[PDB]
Order: C-alpha cells, then sequence, then structure tokens
C-alpha cells in the first residue's frame, strides 16, 4: 500500500528557512520520482518541485527557483524540500506526491499536507472575553471571545470537557492585524444560570497559555 | 508555456451528468490526467492518461481526450462528488507538469436558513479600551451567506472581518463576523446590527449599549 507521510511544517517570519519532509512506504522507494505541490489558502493548486528516481534530475517552479532544494535519502526512503528565504506568499499546505512514471506522467499517489505559514506576526497569547448570558425560548447562549491571538491553533472546551452537548466552537478569522480572533459559544437552560457555573477553557499551546473565563 | 483553462465553476443537480472541459493546445497528441480535491482533503488522482480509471474511483467518473478537448464526465452525480476538479498535462518539451486552475463542482440538497446569535462588547474589553462585537451564524446551507453590518440604519464596513462558511458536523455550513469599534462609538449610537443574507432573505439581530 503506498504510503507518504509528511513533516517539517511550522509557523515562520519572512527570510527564515523550513525543512519539509516526505517519508515513503510501501514501494521501492528509489524506483520513482516524488514532486511537491502546494496550495494557498483559498487557492487553486501550484506545482513547486520534483526529484527524479535516481536523484539525477531536480527542478523547481520558477516562484521558488533559486530559494528552494531537495535532496533524497534512500536509505531513509525519505525526501527533503528545502526552502530558504521564505516569503509570505509562500504561505501554502505543501503536499508531496509520487509519480507514477520516470517523468512526463501523472501524480497517483499524494501524502496528507504540511502547514507552511510564512507571517511577519509574532506570537501572543489571546485576550479572552466572556460573552455573557442576555434576554430564546427557556435556553440561554453564552459564550467567549478568544482575540487577538498568533499563530493557530486555539483549542476551547468548557467546564473542563464536562460540557460538551450545545457547544460549538467557530473557526478563527484571521484579521488585517494579522491576528486571529475566535469563539466559541454553549446554549443552556436559562433555568440553571443561577445555579451553574460556566468556565470556558482556552489552550493556546504556541505561547503556553490557558485561560479559564468563568462567563456570568 | 502551455496553459490548461477549465471552467471556474459548474452545478449540477443530483443524479444528472457534469461535463468539466479542459483547453490548451494540441491534445490530441498529449496525455490529460485529472485530481479531485474534497475541502480539507489531500488531491487525489481521478483519471490518468485520458481515460484510465485508477483503483478506487467510482466507474460514474469518466475521463476523455477527443477533437482537442479534455472532459471529465461525472455521470450520476452524488452530493459526495462536489469538489475541485484539476486537469493535468506534461508536455514533451517542458521540464514539469501543467496544472489547470481547477473546476468547482457544487451538487443542486435542502435549503435551510441561518441561525444568528449577536453578542456585545463585554464590560471587561470596554474596561480595557476596546469593543468588539460578535456575530455567530450556523446551520445554513448552500454555504454562502453575505454578512452587512448597520451602526443605528448605516451600513458600516470598517472594522469588520468576516470567516468564510465552513461546513459543520451535520453537514451544514457556520460562520462568523466580528465589528471593532471604539468605545465611544459604541456607546454613541442607539443600536447595532449584524445582518446576514442567505438566498436572498436576511436575518438580522440587533444590540444596544
Amino acid at each position: 500500500q503506498v504510503h507518504l507521510v509528511e513533516s517539517g511544517g511550522g509557523v515562520v517570519q519572512p527570510g527564515k528557512s523550513l525543512r519539509l519532509s516526505c517519508a515513503a512506504s510501501g514501494f521501492i522507494f528509489n524506483h520513482f520520482g516524488i514532486h511537491w505541490v502546494r496550495q494557498s489558502p483559498g487557492k487553486g493548486l501550484e506545482w513547486v518541485a520534483v526529484i527524479w528516481y535516481d536523484g539525477s534530475k531536480k527542478y523547481f517552479a520558477d516562484s521558488v527557483k533559486g530559494r528552494f532544494s531537495i535532496s533524497r535519502d534512500n536509505s531513509q526512503n525519505t525526501v527533503y524540500l528545502q526552502m530558504n528565504s521564505l516569503r509570505t506568499e509562500d504561505t501554502a499546505v505543501y503536499y508531496c506526491a509520487r509519480e507514477r512514471w520516470s517523468g512526463h506522467s501523472y501524480l497517483d499517489y499524494w501524502g496528507h499536507g504540511a502547514l507552511v505559514t510564512v507571517s511577519s506576526a509574532s506570537t501572543k497569547g489571546p485576550s479572552v472575553f466572556p460573552l455573557a448570558p442576555s434576554s430564546s425560548g427557556g435556553t440561554a447562549a453564552l459564550g467567549c471571545l478568544v482575540k487577538d491571538y498568533f499563530p493557530e491553533p486555539v483549542t476551547v472546551s468548557w467546564n473542563s470537557g464536562a460540557l460538551t452537548s450545545g457547544v460549538h466552537t467557530f473557526p478563527a478569522v484571521l484579521q488585517s492585524s494579522g491576528l486571529y480572533s475566535l469563539s466559541s459559544v454553549v446554549t443552556v437552560p436559562s433555568s440553571s444560570l443561577g445555579t451553574q457555573t460556566y468556565i470556558c477553557n482556552v489552550n493556546h499551546k504556541p505561547s503556553n497559555t490557558k485561560v479559564d473565563k468563568k462567563v456570568e | 508555456s502551455n496553459v490548461l483553462t477549465q471552467p471556474p465553476s459548474v452545478s449540477v443537480a443530483p443524479g444528472q451528468t457534469a461535463r468539466i472541459s479542459c483547453g490548451g493546445n494540441n491534445l490530441e497528441s498529449k496525455y490529460v490526467h485529472w485530481y479531485q480535491q474534497k475541502p480539507g482533503q489531500a488531491p487525489v488522482l481521478v483519471v490518468y492518461e485520458d481515460s484510465g480509471r485508477p483503483s478506487g474511483i467510482p466507474e460514474r467518473f469518466s475521463g476523455s481526450n477527443s477533437g482537442g478537448t479534455a472532459t471529465l464526465t461525472i455521470s450520476r452525480v452524488e452530493a459526495g462528488d462536489e469538489a475541485d476538479y484539476y486537469c493535468q498535462e506534461w508536455d514533451t518539451s517542458s521540464d514539469y507538469p501543467v496544472f489547470g486552475g481547477g473546476t468547482k463542482v457544487t451538487v443542486l440538497q435542502p435549503k435551510a436558513a441561518p441561525s444568528v446569535t449577536l453578542f456585545p462588547p463585554s464590560s471587561e474589553e470596554l474596561q480595557a479600551n476596546k469593543a468588539t462585537l460578535v456575530c455567530l451564524i450556523s446551520d445554513f446551507y448552500p454555504g454562502a451567506v453575505t454578512v452587512a453590518w448597520k451602526a443605528d440604519s448605516s451600513p458600516v464596513k470598517a472594522g469588520v472581518e468576516t470567516t468564510t462558511p465552513s461546513k459543520q458536523s451535520n453537514n451544514k455550513y457556520a460562520a462568523s463576523s466580528y465589528l471593532s469599534l471604539t468605545p465611544e462609538q459604541w456607546k454613541s449610537h442607539r443600536s447595532y446590527s449584524c445582518q446576514v443574507t442567505h438566498e436572498g432573505s436576511t436575518v438580522e439581530k440587533t444590540v444596544a449599549p
């Protein structure tokens, strides 16, 4: 069963470097060339690079020529894409893919993708604000606003995981400031607002920050 | 160099046949391959060498390359066929392959109006000299909304940040929108509103200081 496993993604500032890896299994590694194809947020597929089955040819898209290099280690069944002098427009999900034949053919197996984010923003923990229940049909909506953090991801639980039904945590928005915001809301019985405590647990691992915000 | 041209989008009713064209030069003499990419997933090969069907691809997907045009035909369309489809060639004379820009196939499914919840700024944020209104939009279908804000009855564009819709567990869509204000702007108006338009109908929620 052909299987491709990518790693090495992450978040960097412009001008820095990243090295992606593609670990292969289930085929004779050195009989196949390996490609990289990327996808900017919201946009189509863009071919990036190829290394030939025998490492004898390496080609790169004009958009990355001179900045990217590629290598293969047949001992470890792995391909490495070295990305130097990264630019914000290099932000993308990067896929490795196996080519069926020795050039001029098609990509028959694809990895699951490695996320690469190139941004001038600096790591920042969130400001968490309660979204208090106020004044639909016996149920109340309350939530927390997770404001101005960087980078993704943030996770949210309620009551340390004891409250799961009626929870909806929304995907974040990326703002013009370069920081993110997201919200999590739960619907509960109006009658419970005087007797039950509601706390949202916000975890931002990239800044080693956790916030437990009491709502109401 | 060579370019492959595909239509940006195709709409098709469940059970009907979708046809995606791929134009380029001298396709009589070249292989054209096709890839499927469903939202949030990696691409998958769905046609190789004009008409070959890869392992795991339904028989309803059929590639062809005839008269200089390559076509992916999806027969008896299912909702699960909603995806972006890309054609690809690799000329003898080119060091690298060429992809088309992709065709988005949407499958024509029970509509649902959005639920809208609007929260005013918290007192905590206001005493930190900031103000954010939060508009949460859930359970709508198809996945396209437009979001407008108003201060009293005047449209507001500055300070607005809105997500693109994303699919929920139940196959409906959700989105959110944020309006950033100064405290003085929040306190100086009678009300603010989040208006969500969907398939021509609007759901509007209002809050007041």
